[PDB]
């Protein structure tokens, strides 16, 4: 379960990431998404603003409502599987062969798993370093 | 299902009577504690006082008088007799005939307890509007007492509450 | 049923039925099985409805007050968010605001005895008072009305807390704050 929910959760936020450095911003939003600067420093100027607190507060929702099931498959009074969320609404794998459902489902673990390694130079690189399409740090000049 | 007319959604009281001005409002149940009679002559009670203070509040204030005022008993309003009645004694002179009628009745609720017979709140004065009339009639008077008697309660209150809110003229 | 409409990951409440008005099976956290500290199902189903009804009338009146102004009598409370208004009349009727209080205490009071003999009599369905009870017919009505009631109450709790959040901020009216989003 947590191998699966740090792997989604790191995938989203990659991708994000990135087109937040693309410069992407919602559609109808206005200067203080606009004026961000940097990924790297937008934590800190949305905690401010405290939109981030709105997001825990709905992030939190999600966590309570869909936790308690584990409690339930350890009663033993449910079969559900981990990461079943029973969540498919474009019917990818639906009436699809197990074999190819194993597929897809490794298919998502290994991105997974590469995004959770992925996510960490994307913020120790650009902590140390500079924010850009590589990431990279001035090897020459200093870091921290 | 023995619900109160007064509270359709709640079941009526038990422990109540079925005599005039019964109509199940008890919500808090006092009668299952204290005696219904006693209750019945408490009520009463209350609101014959309340009846004639209003009556007499309001007069005071809108001027009448007894004309051979005491001393100062005049440019004072029913807000600031109660001093002025004391100082000159009449609040005194009130209270001990006050007390003593008191008394009488410690005695006679006692014996209504006891089972004497007399009804809660009757003492035998009714100028002859009772003679001769039947228990309809009788128990319709009785209604109508305490009909005014309850309503009298929240006159006299908002009253004496508004005057002081708000010094001013009979109307408040 | 092993599974709830709304959560189709995990086995449906049992306590709660579809029978009830506004079953959608959602309690992730089972609290309807609770009957301790005098609190059951029963409490539960008419605590919803009681707070979904307060809820409903607070989001009406705050926004009559905001669209059509104040009523006759009152023209001291001129701020439009509903919050300050709140504070104006205080600071100039509050004999109207505190007596309402005072009507409500006896009221609840009586709502709370009701409900607690209610509930051990049987007698008694949440939610029910005795007003308009003749309104509905066929019970069929009776349940869709029903329904409803929960469903515009359970929007209208979100929408009641968002205006006493947001005008305890932004310190303008909701109407108007929502044209300035639009706008
Ligand atoms: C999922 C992302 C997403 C998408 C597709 C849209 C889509 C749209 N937005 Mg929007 N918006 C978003 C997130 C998004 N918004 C967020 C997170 C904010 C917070 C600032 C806003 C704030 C916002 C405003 C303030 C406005 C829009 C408007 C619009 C328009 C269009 C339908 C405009 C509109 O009229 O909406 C219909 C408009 O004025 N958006
Ligand atoms: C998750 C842990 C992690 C940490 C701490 C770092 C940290 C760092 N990486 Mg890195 N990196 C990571 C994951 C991580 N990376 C992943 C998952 C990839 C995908 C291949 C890369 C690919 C990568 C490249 C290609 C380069 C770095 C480089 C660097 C350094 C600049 C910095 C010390 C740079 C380097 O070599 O500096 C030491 C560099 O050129 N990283
Ligand atoms: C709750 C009862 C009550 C109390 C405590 C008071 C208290 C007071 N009154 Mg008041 N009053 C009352 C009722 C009451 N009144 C009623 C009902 C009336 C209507 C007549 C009046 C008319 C009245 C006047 C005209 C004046 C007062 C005044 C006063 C003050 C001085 C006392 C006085 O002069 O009494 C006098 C009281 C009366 C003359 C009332 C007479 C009522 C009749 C005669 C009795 C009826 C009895 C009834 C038929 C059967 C009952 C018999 C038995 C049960 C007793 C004092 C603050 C004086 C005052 O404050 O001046 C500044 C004053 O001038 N009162
Ligand atoms: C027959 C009963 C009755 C009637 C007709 C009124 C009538 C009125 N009251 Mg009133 N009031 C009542 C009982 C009553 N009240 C009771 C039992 C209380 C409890 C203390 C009050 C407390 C009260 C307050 C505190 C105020 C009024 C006010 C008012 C006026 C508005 C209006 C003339 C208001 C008013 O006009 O003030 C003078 C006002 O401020 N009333
Ligand atoms: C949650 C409900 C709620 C609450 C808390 C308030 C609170 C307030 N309103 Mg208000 N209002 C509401 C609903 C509500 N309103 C609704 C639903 C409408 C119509 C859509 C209005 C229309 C309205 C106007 C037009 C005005 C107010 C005003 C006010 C303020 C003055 C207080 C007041 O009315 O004096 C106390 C006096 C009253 C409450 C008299 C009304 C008494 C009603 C008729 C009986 C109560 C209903 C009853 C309890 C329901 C029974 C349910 C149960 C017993 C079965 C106060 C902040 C005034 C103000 O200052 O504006 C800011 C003003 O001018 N309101
Ligand atoms: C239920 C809705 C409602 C309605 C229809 C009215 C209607 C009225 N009110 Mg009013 N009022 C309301 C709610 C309402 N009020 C509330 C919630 C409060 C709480 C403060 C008041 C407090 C209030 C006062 C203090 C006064 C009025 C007065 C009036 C009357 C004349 C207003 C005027 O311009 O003076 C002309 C008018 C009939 C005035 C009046 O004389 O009538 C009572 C007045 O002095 N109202
Ligand atoms: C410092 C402590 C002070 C405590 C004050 C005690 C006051 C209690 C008054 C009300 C208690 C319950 C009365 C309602 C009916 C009843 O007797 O329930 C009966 C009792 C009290 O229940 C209880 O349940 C009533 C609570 S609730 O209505 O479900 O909130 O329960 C027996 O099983
Ligand atoms: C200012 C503002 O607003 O934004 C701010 C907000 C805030 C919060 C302040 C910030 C921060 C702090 C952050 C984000 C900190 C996050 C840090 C993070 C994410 C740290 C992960 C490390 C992962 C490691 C080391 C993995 C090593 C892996 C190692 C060493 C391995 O050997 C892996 C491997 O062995 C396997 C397992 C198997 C082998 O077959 C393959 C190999 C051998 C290779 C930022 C960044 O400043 C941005
Ligand atoms: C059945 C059905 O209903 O349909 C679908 C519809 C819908 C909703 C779309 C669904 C979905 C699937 C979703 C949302 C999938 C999202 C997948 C996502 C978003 C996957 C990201 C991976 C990111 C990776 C691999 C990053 C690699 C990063 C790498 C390899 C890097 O190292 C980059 C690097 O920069 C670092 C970090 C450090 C630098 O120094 C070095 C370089 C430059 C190399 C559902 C829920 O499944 C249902
Ligand atoms: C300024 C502005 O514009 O925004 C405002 C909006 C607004 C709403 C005005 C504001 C607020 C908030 C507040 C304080 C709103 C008032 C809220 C409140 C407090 C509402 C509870 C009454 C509860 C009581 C008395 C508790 C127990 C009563 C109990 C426990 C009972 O005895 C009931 C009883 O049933 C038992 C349990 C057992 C039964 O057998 C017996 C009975 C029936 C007797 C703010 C903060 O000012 C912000
Ligand atoms: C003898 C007797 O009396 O029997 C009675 C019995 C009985 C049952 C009482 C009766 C009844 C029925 C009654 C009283 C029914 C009342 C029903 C009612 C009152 C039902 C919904 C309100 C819902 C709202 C306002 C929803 C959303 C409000 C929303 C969604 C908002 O968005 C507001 C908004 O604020 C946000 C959140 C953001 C703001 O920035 C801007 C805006 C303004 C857009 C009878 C039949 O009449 C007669």
């Amino acid at each position: 379960e947590a191998e699966l929910k740090h792997g989604r959760i790191a995938m989203m936020a990659f991708a994000g990431w990135l087109a937040t450095d693309f410069g992407v911003r919602f559609p109808g939003a206005g200067e203080p998404y606009t004026s961000v600067p940097n990924a790297f420093s937008a934590h800190n100027i949305m905690v401010d603003s405290g939109a981030m607190w709105v997001m825990l507060s709905l992030i939190g929702f999600i966590e309570i409502s869909t936790a308690a099931v584990l409690v339930e498959v350890s009663k033993g009074e449910n079969d559900r599987e981990a990461g079943d969320f029973c969540f498919d609404p474009l019917g990818f794998c639906k009436g699809k062969s197990a074999d190819a459902i194993n597929t897809m489902k490794l298919k998502e673990l290994q991105n997974g798993r590469a995004a959770m390694m992925a996510f960490g130079g994307l913020a120790t690189q650009t902590a140390l370093g500079g924010v850009d399409f590589p990431y990279l740090v001035p090897y020459p000049n200093v870091a921290d | 299902a023995e619900k109160s007319a007064s509270l359709p959604f709640l079941e009526a009281p038990p422990n109540l009577d079925g005599g005039v001005g019964d109509l199940g409002f008890d919500p808090f149940r006092f009668s299952d504690f204290v005696p219904i009679d006693f209750l019945r002559e408490a009520e009463l009670k209350h609101g014959r006082i309340c009846m004639m203070a209003w009556l007499g509040f309001v007069a005071v204030d809108m001027g009448f008088r007894v004309y051979p005022a005491a001393e100062g008993f005049e440019s004072l309003t029913s807000i600031t007799a109660h001093d002025a009645a004391v100082e000159q004694g009449g609040m005194s002179q009130m209270l001990l005939w006050f007390s003593l009628l008191e008394v009488f009745d410690t005695i006679a609720v006692q014996q209504m307890l006891e089972g004497s017979g007399r009804a809660p709140g009757d003492f035998g004065l009714d100028g002859g509007f009772l003679k001769g009339k039947s228990q309809a009639e009788i128990d319709t008077m009785k209604l109508k007492e305490i009909v005014h008697c309850r309503l009298a309660m929240f006159a006299f209150s908002g009253v004496v509450t508004q005057a002081v809110l708000t010094q001013g003229p009979f109307p408040y | 049923a092993e599974r709830s409409p709304s959560l189709p990951f995990m086995n449906k409440p049992a306590l709660l039925d579809p029978s009830m008005p506004g079953y959608k099976g959602f309690d992730p956290l089972g609290l309807s099985n609770i009957d301790d500290v005098g609190i059951d199902l029963y409490w539960l189903r008419e605590a919803e409805i009681k707070h979904a009804r307060v809820a409903m009338l607070a989001v009406a009146g705050a926004v009559w007050v905001e669209a059509f102004g104040p009523a006759p009598g009152c023209e001291a409370a001129t701020a439009k968010n509903q919050m300050d208004a709140f504070w104006q009349i205080w600071n100039s009727h509050p004999q109207y605001i505190a007596a309402s209080l005072v009507f409500i205490m006896i009221a609840e009071a009586v709502s709370g005895i009701s409900t607690t003999t209610g509930r051990e009599s049987g007698e008694r369905e949440p939610g029910f008072f005795g007003f308009g009870s003749n309104f509905p017919k066929t019970d069929a009505d009776m349940k869709k009305m029903q329904d409803k009631e929960l469903e515009n109450g359970r929007l209208a709790m979100w929408a009641a807390m968002g205006l006493i959040f947001q005008g305890s901020a932004n310190h303008m009216g909701g109407l108007e704050a929502l044209g300035a989003t639009f706008n």
